[PDB]
RNA sequence: AGCCAGGAUGUUGGCUUAGAAGCAGCCAUCAUUUAAAGAAAGCGUAAUAGCUCACUGGUCGAGUCGGCCUGCGCGGAAGA
């Protein structure tokens, strides 16, 4: 089981992602994570700092 | 060589039909079973050619009487084609002089280049006949990469430089990757041809046309399937680079400092649409993969990934394109393939008004507890482009609900506003308001709310007797002038409702607004109904009354 | 063509005949108005 | 007169120029173009008023020479 | 009855403004040019164009046509 953390999502069913570990100490269960903007994954849309997780680019400002 | 064939019929029918200018330089000798050859008409000469097949050796003759007469006539028509864009040439026909030969053979070439009339030859290459003289005239009367203006471009810098691709070998590095089609034993057979300047197999070239930098593998040249390396990179000439991965189709390969001159010519129509359905979505994995090394080399097929239905569809040209796609997928891609169809965008709507229903939500049995009781007024909303497809609006006046609970009741409503519980859609134009309720202390928090009020949604909902609405698709065609009503009552057949119809520069546009759920795939039909000679576009309008029948049917 | 155990005219083009003392209509337009004895 | 060749009962409301939408095959079914039409139109038909739904005469020649004459609104 | 003829204007007459224009129907079911012609019986049209007919001119040269009442027949009518 994985968790995508962030804001929102886009994925369902298909999505082909990349998983990393890290439990989320809070939903039991959970033992990994979804790597944002990874090979299925959109970054998040208008993440300003600490966006280098998250797969969100580096803005065009 | 066939039964009825006339040559005449043609240099008719190109004009009749493309107008075309036609020129036939070439004229047979003979029918069906009497085709002996042909009539050179710039030499005035005739050929007649070795045993029925093989076409050994050329036989080079004369006229003979039976056309003679004919093939005089067409031949001062010919050159009086000889020159019609030219004055210079023209007092040589206005003087009727004796122009040469191997000059007028010019003459032409040059209009040919100029592009207005078309040599007209014929010839049997089944029985070997009228295929030599033809090449010859590939030759003696087709351009060349320096017949051609080197054709004008951008650079990569808002003025963009207009510039011109010449051939010349010292013309800086350029080419364009037209072809893409990985062959299984060797790799990636980029295709590509050569436009200016040259290099070894191997060089760093700046792809300006997605901005990329890449290198230059093997540079082989295909036979038609054998290959054949080559080291220095000939400008104007065509061949196939390997060991490439920016390179998507349609892009002009630059390194030397030297900016694209690109053009972009790829924008066909995915008309046809379909959707399919691996066995063991394992099967899905490697589908969604094949799919995808396969779906980007050929450029005008497309796959979606549908928001509503979460579909894998299938967006191709023709009947055909999509037959052969699947047809490669099992054979040489290992795919197994269901072809399914695509799923619908039917929404919920209420018919008629409500008045009163409320909704209640006691469960105590002692302990901590939860209350609830709205009423509400779900009214049949204008289905207007007013983004909120429900509209709600507060209306407790004596203070019985506290504003706690507001967001909390509506998201009742609208978390059951997407499950459209008479079939499972999505519901729209709603114009639901909230009347009167009542709340108990302490017992009552924001969860009983969501509740109550969604179940009052049901009886209400329930006591609207609901009706779905299909997605109205807007269609636009071209058909000629002859096939005017029988596109038409095509439409017509297909529960479409037609709204309109023009005539135009050749053809009959007709406008019509008709059931998506109708259209699957429609495109073959038309094309069936019109012998290929229409097409059309369509796209989303609105969601309209469901059909009676249907409605009772579409249920699953 | 039909067999219609009861023939009748349908349009202008209809006609009787009695050909064998079998009742037929023949159109001399319309195919499908072609039906025999009734 | 001019037979067969292209003879058409139409133009309820002389009010309106380039009727593309409207009309269109309504003569265009045979041979009547529509951008011309109408500027043949205002060669005449605005000099009695604009506005008025006007009756009019459709007269074509295969020559590709259209022209009409027009009438009182009905 | 056949053989040569014709079979018109406002007029696309509204509306449900998509458009039912003699030909989907509702409405009216006009008045004129009138040897005659309905603002229409039928084929043909998304909606037109298109092809004929009623009625009427001549030719031609004599009987012709539609119901009612009954007689006797045909079809309906396929088994080991």
């Amino acid at each position: 089981t994985s968790y995508i953390g962030g804001e929102g999502h886009n994925l369902q069913e298909h999505s082909v992602i990349l998983i990393r570990g890290g439990r989320v100490k809070d939903l039991p269960g959970v033992r990994y994570h979804t790597v944002r903007g990874a090979l299925d994954c959109s970054g998040v849309k208008d993440r300003k700092q600490a966006r280098s997780k998250y797969g969100v680019k580096r803005p065009k400002a | 060589d066939r039964m009825g064939a006339n040559f005449l019929k043609v240099v008719n029918q190109i004009k009749t039909r493309l107008g075309a200018n036609p020129v036939p330089l070439q004229l047979a000798i003979g029918a069906e079973e009497h085709f002996t050859g042909v009539v050179d008409l710039v030499k005035m000469k005739a050929i007649n050619w070795n045993d029925a097949d093989q076409g050994v050796t050329f036989e080079y003759e004369d006229i003979p009487a039976d056309m003679v007469e004919l093939a005089n006539e067409w031949h001062q028509n010919l050159i009086e084609s000889a020159a019609e864009a030219s004055e210079e040439l023209m007092e040589k026909y206005l003087g009727g002089e004796e122009l040469t030969e191997a000059e007028i053979k010019g003459a032409l070439r040059q209009r040919v280049l100029n592009n207005e009339i078309i040599l007209v030859t014929c010839g049997s290459a089944f029985k070997n006949k009228g295929v030599q003289a033809m090449l010859d005239a590939v030759i003696d009367y087709l351009p060349s990469p320096v017949d051609v203006p080197a054709i004008n471009g951008i650079l990569d810098d808002g003025k963009d430089t207009p510039a011109e691709r010449h051939a010349s070998d010292d013309e800086p590095f350029s080419a364009l990757a037209f072809k893409i089609a990985t062959d299984p034993f060797v790799g990636n057979l980029t295709f590509f041809r050569v436009y200016s300047g040259v290099v070894n197999s191997g060089d760093t070239v700046l792809n300006s046309v997605k901005a990329a930098r890449e290198r230059f593998g093997r540079i082989v040249q295909m036979h038609a399937n054998k290959r054949e390396e080559i080291k220095e990179v000939r400008a104007g000439d065509i061949a196939a680079a390997i060991g490439l991965k920016d390179v998507t189709t349609g892009d002009t390969l630059c390194d030397p400092d030297a900016p694209i001159i690109l053009e972009r010519m790829e924008f066909p129509e995915p008309v046809i649409s379909i959707a399919v359905e691996p066995k063991t979505k394992a099967d899905q994995e490697k589908m969604g993969l094949a799919l995808g090394r396969l779906a980007k080399e050929d450029p005008s097929f497309r796959v979606w990934t549908d928001e509503e239905s979460n579909q894998t569809i299938i967006a191709g040209m023709g009947e055909l394109h999509l037959d052969i796609i699947v047809d490669r997928m099992k054979r040489e891609f290992n795919v197994e393939a269901n072809v399914g169809k695509p799923q619908v965008a039917y929404r919920e709507t209420i018919r008629q008004k409500v008045t009163d229903v409320e909704g209640k939500h006691a469960k105590q049995s002692g302990g901590r507890g939860q209350y609830g009781h709205v009423v509400i007024d779900m009214y049949p909303l204008e289905p207007g482009s007013n983004p909120k497809g429900y509209e709600f609006i507060n209306d407790i006046k004596g203070g019985v609900i506290p504003g706690e609970y507001i967001p909390a009741v509506d998201k009742g409503i609208q978390e059951q506003l997407k499950a459209g519980p008479l079939a499972g859609y999505p519901v729209v134009d709603m114009g639901i308001r909230l009347h009167f309720g009542s709340y108990h202390d302490v017992d009552s928090s924001e969860l009983a709310f969501k509740l109550a009020a969604s179940i009052a949604f049901k009886e209400g909902f329930k006591k609207a007797k609901p009706v779905l609405l299909e997605p109205i698709m807007k269609v636009e065609v071209e058909t000629p002038e002859e096939n005017t009503g029988d596109v038409i009552g095509d439409l017509s057949r297909r529960r479409g409702m037609l709204k309109g119809q023009e005539s135009e520069v050749t053809g009959v546009k007709i406008h019509a607004e008709v059931p998506l759920s109708e259209m699957f795939g429609y495109a073959t039909q038309l094309r069936s109904l019109t012998k290929g000679r229409a097409s059309y576009t369509m796209e989303f309008l609105k969601y309209d009354e469901a059909p009676s029948n249907v409605a009772q049917a579409v249920i699953e | 063509m039909k067999v219609r155990a009861s023939v009748k005219k349908l349009c202008r083009n209809c006609k009787i005949v009695k050909r064998d003392g079998v009742i037929r209509v023949i159109c001399s337009a319309e195919p499908k108005h072609k039906q025999r004895q009734g | 007169a001019k037979k067969v060749q292209a003879y058409v009962k139409l133009q309820v409301a002389a009010g309106m120029a380039n009727p593309s939408p409207p009309v269109g095959p309504a003569l265009g079914q045979q041979g009547v173009n529509i951008m011309e039409f109408c500027k043949a139109f205002n060669a005449k038909t605005d000099s009695i008023e604009k506005g008025l739904p006007i009756p009019v005469v459709i007269t074509v020649y295969a020559d590709r020479s259209f022209t009409f004459v027009t009438k009182t609104p009905p």
